[PDB]
């Protein structure tokens, strides 16, 4: 009982080594340190002080060396010796990782279990070249609209997630995590993939939350969490999005797909931000420092496409911005849109007024994530991103001409956007997704008002799997919908339509 | 503490020596320190506000901070030319132009 | 020489070395450190003297020992120059990443080069044609000329100039360098397989188009000098082969932020909000080194990124300067629906201030600039109340406005998939004669959809002919 | 339940102080002593070897 | 740049120092004499050790310096410059600052080495002998270089001995290991 | 013992040169000794050479240089018990409410480690009241927490005292209200109101526990009053 | 004509515009590109004051444009931040005031 937990853990330790450097500290405090000595040293080296917290060295000086603490202050004490782990700043990488829960430094924090690892590698370390590098093809799917194809994404992408914090922000990126459930126990491992959620400043009591829904929800055995909450100190946060990088990297280069979700960049920023002060570097523009570009520019890059020679590996991601109110003039959320590629603006006002996810797609984008999509998911979608922005000029000014043309599309725009809803927490599956937008870009929603647009969905698709689901077998085999299979289609929704 | 020509090794190993004088602080000085676009010269004590001041490189500079420490001497040019170690010699005539 | 030395300190990524020998480098020569990694090539900035230098580093400081040598080259950093730097890929250290091995050359010359004299000057300024309509109204290209887009990725910063390429590259002939300051990995590969697709680089036949490339997950001092290496390349075509050529620089946003890093490390107090205090001279440099000469003759393209949209920051105020043309795109008019999404009352050429254009040209685009500049001043009446509590006549004026505002709207070419809608080469003598027509009212009286994403005359007519149906 | 789980708190704090006791008791006695020359081989045989 | 660094920190005065006088050769000479006029001032018990913190002038910090040279004379003529140049940045607390790191500069130069061997009990001297074979037959001493260990009293150590030189250390304490020990024995 | 002279007092930030084997910790206590009261200083930094930096929490002015200064080992130790449950305290730990002492039982450090992962809300489980309003359209949770907003004077007051009467029938449970840069005239006011309307009694044991950190008390008196009253 | 900060080829461009409109006889240049470092840039809108000071002596008229001295600041204040000297108002030497007025 109590007595064996202690007795085993005593004789797991003895604590008895020999040294090879050691240093006193100089003056310590302020999340920063100053150690005497260390003459030896590499850059970034891992040293373990003996209050037993570990730093990585920052500063290497001529007589002198300023680590940066991983930890609370008050455990840091004066005169206390410092003594070189030897070995560089490194988290276990490996598949003993999935479904343990860990914080930034890679420790059970409650755990599943103590850790296993393949490997180590360095919490820092630099992206592949240009060379390898591959576009991408495969889509990756949300199981959410007015993203499916609407606003689409691929396996590789950087796309981005943009809004207000706290506007339902992080169920858009669960539902990416759990609607690939199926397509992740394949047997294509190219299709799988293996999750990490980096929260990094959010409250200890929300990622708890947030460890014990995942297991209700049967997904937590092919994603790891990553901590480095609010209450964990900056230095440690700073670090929170490298160190799960390092970790989402090594499924990359095993050939097999992959995504990290790097919640909120933002916060990266103010973990940056205090420790770059409280070192003496005057404030940049917005009152970031102005190596905040450095550290999201070389973090991103490490989740990209790669080709053939690589396995044809990927790693995506979706980084999630706390926006200081729909303002796109500040720094730090222009610097995250820079250096990606898509938005997926998501609007408050939106989420407030019932649509559930609330994604604009008036300043939501696809540039080179446009290429993911499938023959089906192009056929079906087809020029619905376009036509829901000539709906926008069309309510511009409707507070000019008022004609059956204009006011047709107004009516099909708004109908349109009801049906992009969808239940969250349980994503509606891709090929069940495919049906439905048919309609909507076919015009069909000029026999259904709004208010039974829901009501005709499930009755829609109920009735097509049980008349017919050889429509269906197609597209979750094929991918790609043939000019017969479409009119198919449209013989049937039509035929729904009356009655 | 802060500098003062008594954090440079290289002034302060031949003060120790007695050397004080040999005529670094008439109308020459040596250069300690360069980069930036900025250069700075030790000596220089009989320095006129806003003058020329030759650097042996080809490289004429003029001065606007004077100071006893580093008499704080603005280039008209390269850095890759101008380097740390030489002698200046004042031109003795403040900057001017043709006028005709 | 060689110069001995052991690396001292490692002080954020800005090493100091203390050298072990009297000798002593001169600034802005460049230095190697021996590690079982590879090297690491770093470039003296100041000397701080009793034989300690401080030296920008151009490759991530990890791993560095106190007490573990240095080497002195004995000169600036020396890329490889020659027309078989052609089909390649250079990076900063003047070694490939595109990997075809050693880069065949007869000249390997220094990253820093002394600006071309007020001696070397060409007066010229012909027409040079875009194919774009925006921009041959507003802001036509010049032999000369250099131009400059502002503000934030709307349409993509990269894919514009893509059409330019596609456009422009294609009817030019001849060389063109492409240099990319610190810009993103995967954008880069696809460039390089659209090249080859499209038979302009072949790495098994010839390659009239060169390449620089950068990425942005190299260190500050790195991404400032992919700049310089290109612009080696570009000065011995355009002098010593002395061939026409193009310039095309994207994102130049982030020569200036990767300065403004290292400014602070060296030991240097900055100017106010962040920037660097050595900008002027620097941006100077960059913009002498791609002056014409008597030799050849270029035209450059420049890509600034704005984090605030707000121009009168110091960054893309310095340059303005360098700058007698620009064609700003604005993220607003690309939310709108407007492809592409240039501002049309910040533009300007040197040439379109008199008849430098011709007359008829002249008096085309000086209207147009009048009526959309009335039609953003009843803005807020338009917004407060609308055009039918104005008079008559301003009622007109907001409607014939709103047709010129959707008319400016061409389909990309190389991007036509990324618009939805096939591209439209609208020429510029047709650009004239279709502006034309629009102000007198000859396609002003059918609807504002035969405007949305169209190109030339024709076109028009026929949207006219889908709505109706 | 909820006092047994309690129970299981307060046994590992007591069993705690009562280690910070013969931390007390060792130091106290000269085993103080007899330990440091121990320490003293172990040390010579360690450093030694470098 | 001579050998042995240890510019900055006030310790390029003992750089400075030390090559200005390698070049004549009176170092330990020199080493010598810098200890005998700083001792003879700490010996002054009527404000010439019982003041250091400067508040005196350029000039009657002149004749403290004339003072402190009519004691004895003949300290060679390099650390009698010295003593100007200290004099004319007027501190008067930082000459022992200097005299301590000449002498570390000079006996690195000699070879000899400082440790230290903390423990709480005064060390026999059997096992000092055991302690000074073990690190000479070590890389941590080579030869032409010779070993001063010191063992000091210190309350922050009890039980078990740390050994310390060279910035190179083993660590047998008991003191520190009992404190992680409990600990992971909270857990 | 780990003792030291005062050699400065640079506004409220007061330094203390502590003599060789002799460390404070980040945290720590200190306590000058004076027959003026006592001062607790906090270390917030340690600047080495057995010198510290510490935040007061109360006024530096009068202080000499040269006063002893002793050093508790860590962080002030505050009174914890149903003997703290209807007492106006300091941050010190000490009576400001002069009804004599407060009777000691167990005192614990203002600064303690966040709560294990494992101990962290895995669920919400919700917060019963008894008024309506609340439980409708704003559910409270024992994980949550809920941020008034509204005027101050205008029901707030009268709202917070509400709302300590429904989780005595609920739970059983206490409360404690910390008030942070407290407004004195006020503080007597809603003192005499809580005990009036019985969630404060001078009959015995008592729900609320007020705790009270004037403005004319320094800064750091005023953030650390917020870590005192969590501790209960 | 002062000219600081500029590119040469648009000094090129004026300087052949006033050739063909007959008036490069009596046209001076004083020109200080940006290439050309800060204490050059700074010393250019003076000399050229200088020049004038000749002929406004002689009696003969002149007219001197100073373009663009908000540049001239600028200059100013990349040698006096290197030099640490403190700032004036928005990192510009507060003694700015007295180079433009003199």
């Amino acid at each position: 009982e109590v007595s064996s937990i202690l007795e085993e853990r005593i004789k797991g330790v003895s604590d008895e080594a020999n040294l090879n450097e050691t240093g006193r500290v100089l003056a310590v405090g302020d999340g920063i340190a100053r150690v005497f000595g260390l003459n030896n040293i590499q850059a970034e080296e891992l040293v373990e002080f003996s209050s037993g917290v570990k730093g990585m060295a920052l500063n290497l000086e001529p007589g002198q060396v300023g680590i940066v603490l991983f930890g609370s202050d008050r455990l840091v004490k004066e005169g206390e010796l410092v003594k070189r782990t030897g070995n560089i700043v490194d988290v276990p990488v490996g598949p003993g990782l999935l479904g343990r829960v860990v914080d930034a430094l890679g420790n059970p924090i409650d755990g599943k279990g103590p850790i296993d690892a393949a490997g180590r590698s360095r919490a820092q370390v630099k992206a592949p070249g240009i060379l390898p590098r591959r576009s991408v093809h495969e889509p990756v799917q949300t199981g959410l609209k007015a993203v499916d194809a609407l606003v689409p994404i691929g396996r590789g992408q950087r796309e981005l997630i943009i809004g207000d914090r706290q506007t339902g922000k992080t169920a858009v990126a669960l539902d990416t995590i759990l609607n690939q459930k199926r397509w992740n126990n394949g047997s294509d491992e190219s299709k799988k993939l293996y999750c990490v959620y980096v929260a990094v400043g959010q409250k200890r009591s929300t990622v708890a939350q947030l460890v014990q829904t995942l297991e209700q929800h049967d997904a937590m055995k092919y994603s790891i969490i990553v901590a480095a909450t609010a209450s964990e100190a900056a230095p440690l946060q700073y670090l929170a999005p490298f160190t799960a990088a390092s970790i989402g990297e090594w499924f990359r280069d095993n050939g097999k797909h992959a995504l990290i979700v790097y919640d909120d960049l933002s916060k990266q920023a103010v973990a940056y931000r205090q420790l770059s002060l409280l070192l003496r570097r005057p404030p940049g523009r917005e009152a970031y420092p102005g190596d905040v570009f450095y550290l999201h520019s070389r973090l991103l890059e490490r989740a990209a496409k790669l080709s053939e020679k690589e396995g044809s590996g990927s790693l995506t991601a979706l980084p999630v911005i706390e926006t200081q109110g729909g303002d796109v003039s500040a720094y730090i959320p222009t610097n995250v849109i820079s250096i990606t590629d898509g938005q997926i603006f998501l609007e408050a006002e939106l989420f407030y007024k019932g649509i559930r996810p609330a994604i604009n797609v008036g300043l939501s984008v696809s540039r080179v994530g446009s290429a993911a999509q499938v023959k089906a998911l192009k056929q079906v979608a087809g020029s619905l991103k376009l036509f829901l922005a000539q709906y926008r000029e069309v309510a511009a000014f409707a507070q000019s001409d008022l004609d059956a043309s204009t006011k047709q599309t107004l009516v099909r725009g708004e109908r349109l956007t009801q049906l992009l809803k969808q239940n969250q927490y349980s994503p509606l599956a891709t090929e069940e997704q495919v049906p439905l937008i048919y309609a909507g870009v076919n015009g069909h929603l000029d026999g259904i008002e709004l208010s039974r647009i829901g009501e005709f969905e499930s009755s829609f698709l109920s009735y097509l799997k049980s008349n017919h689901n050889e429509l269906l077998t197609e597209i979750r085999e094929k991918g790609e919908l043939s000019k017969e299979l479409l009119a198919s289609l449209k013989s049937a929704t039509e035929s729904f339509v009356a009655t | 503490t802060k500098a003062q020509p008594t954090e440079v090794s290289s002034i302060l190993e031949e003060r120790i020596k007695g050397v004080s004088d040999e005529a670094n602080l008439n109308e020459t000085g040596r250069v300690l320190a360069v980069g930036d676009g900025i250069a700075r010269v030790f000596g220089l004590n009989n320095i006129q506000a806003e003058e020329l001041v030759e650097f042996s490189s080809g490289v004429k500079g003029m001065a606007l901070n004077l100071e006893p420490g580093q008499v704080g001497i603005v280039l008209f040019g390269s850095d890759r030319l101008v380097k740390e170690g030489e002698l200046v010699k004042r031109t003795g005539n403040i900057v001017d132009v043709p006028v005709g | 020489t060689p110069i001995t030395g052991k690396v001292t300190a490692v002080i954020g990524a800005i090493v100091d070395v203390h050298f072990e020998q009297s000798e002593l480098p001169a600034i802005l020569n460049a230095l190697e450190i021996k590690t079982p990694q590879g090297k690491l090539v770093l470039e003296v900035a100041q000397h701080l003297g009793e034989n300690t230098v401080r030296t920008i580093a151009m490759d991530g400081t990890e791993g560095l020992v106190r007490g573990e040598k240095v080497l002195d080259t004995g000169g600036p950093i020396s890329v490889p120059v020659g027309r078989e730097t052609l089909g390649r890929i250079i990076n900063v250290i003047g070694e490939p990443i595109d990997e075809r091995g050693p880069i065949k050359s007869k000249l390997r010359k220094p990253i820093h080069a002394d600006p071309p004299s007020f001696a070397e000057q060409s007066t010229s300024a012909e027409i040079l044609e875009t194919g774009i309509k925006v921009v041959d109204l507003l802001a036509p290209y010049a032999r000369g000329g250099k131009i400059g887009l502002f503000g934030g990725a709307g349409v993509g910063k990269t894919v514009f100039i893509q059409e330019l390429i596609n456009n422009i590259a294609k009817a030019h002939g001849g060389f063109s360098v492409f240099t990319g300051v610190g810009e993103r990995t995967r954008e880069g590969n696809d460039l390089y397989r659209e090249m080859k697709e499209t038979g302009v680089i072949n790495l098994e036949g010839e390659s009239k188009v060169a390449l620089v490339f950068g990425q942005m997950n190299e260190p500050p001092g790195a991404r400032a000098r992919v700049a310089l290496t290109g612009l080696t390349i570009a000065e011995y075509f355009r002098d010593e082969e002395g061939q026409d050529v193009l310039l095309f620089i994207d994102n130049i946003f982030r020569f200036t932020q990767a300065g403004s890093e290292v400014s602070a490390l060296l030991g240097r107090i900055p100017s106010a909000v962040g920037y660097q205090p050595t900008l002027a001279t620097d941006m100077g440099l960059l913009q002498e080194r791609i002056t014409t000469t008597k030799k050849g003759s270029v035209t450059s393209v420049q890509a600034v990124y704005v984090p605030a949209d707000d121009l009168t920051d110091p960054a893309p105020a310095t340059t303005f300067a360098h700058l007698d043309a620009t064609t700003v795109l604005s993220r607003g008019i690309s939310e709108l629906g407007i492809y592409p999404a240039v501002d049309p009352l910040d533009s300007k050429s040197r040439l379109l201030d008199a008849a430098v254009v011709g007359q008829e040209h002249y008096d085309v685009a000086s209207k147009v600039q009048e009526t959309l500049q009335t039609y953003k001043s009843l803005q807020d009446i338009i917004a407060i109340l609308g055009m039918d509590e104005l008079s008559e006549q301003d009622k007109l004026t907001v409607e014939r406005a709103r047709k010129i505002q959707r008319f400016l709207s061409q389909p990309f070419a190389v991007a036509e998939v990324f618009t939805g809608i096939p591209g439209k080469l609208v020429r510029l003598k047709d650009t004239v004669a279709s502006f034309k027509a629009v102000l007198e009212g000859k396609y002003d009286n059918i609807p504002e959809h035969a405007f949305y994403m169209v190109g030339g005359i024709e076109d028009v007519v026929a949207k006219a002919e889908k709505l109706a149906a | 339940v909820r006092y047994e789980a309690s129970l299981r708190q307060l046994e590992q704090r007591q069993l705690a102080k009562s280690v910070i006791s013969r931390v007390q008791s060792e130091l106290g006695n000269p085993k103080f002593q007899e330990k440091v020359l121990q320490q003293s081989i172990s040390e010579i045989e360690q450093l030694l070897s470098k | 740049p001579p050998p042995v660094r240890l510019f900055g920190v006030e310790g390029t005065y003992a750089t400075a120092l030390y090559q200005a006088a390698a070049k004549n050769s009176s170092i330990d000479a020199a080493f010598q004499s810098l200890q005998k006029v700083e001792s003879t001032v700490k010996k002054n018990p009527k404000l010439g050790h019982l003041l250091l913190n400067p508040a005196l002038s350029l000039k009657d910090r002149n004749s403290v310096i004339d003072a402190i040279v009519e004691t004895h004379k003949n300290l060679d003529g390099y650390v009698v410059n010295l003593l100007k140049v200290l004099s004319e940045n007027n501190r008067l607390g930082c000459f022992e600052k200097i005299a301590s790191d000449f002498g570390v500069l000079n006996d690195a130069h000699n070879g000899l080495l400082k440790g230290t061997v903390t423990s709480a009990e005064p060390l026999d001297p059997k096992s000092f002998k055991r302690i000074e074979k073990a690190l000479s037959a070590s890389k941590l001493v080579g030869q032409g270089k010779s070993l001063k260990l010191e063992n000091v009293v210190k309350p922050e150590i009890k039980g078990g001995l740390i050994v310390e030189l060279g910035d190179k250390t083993v660590d047998l304490s008991i003191s520190t290991k009992i404190q992680k020990l409990n600990k992971v024995l909270e857990d």
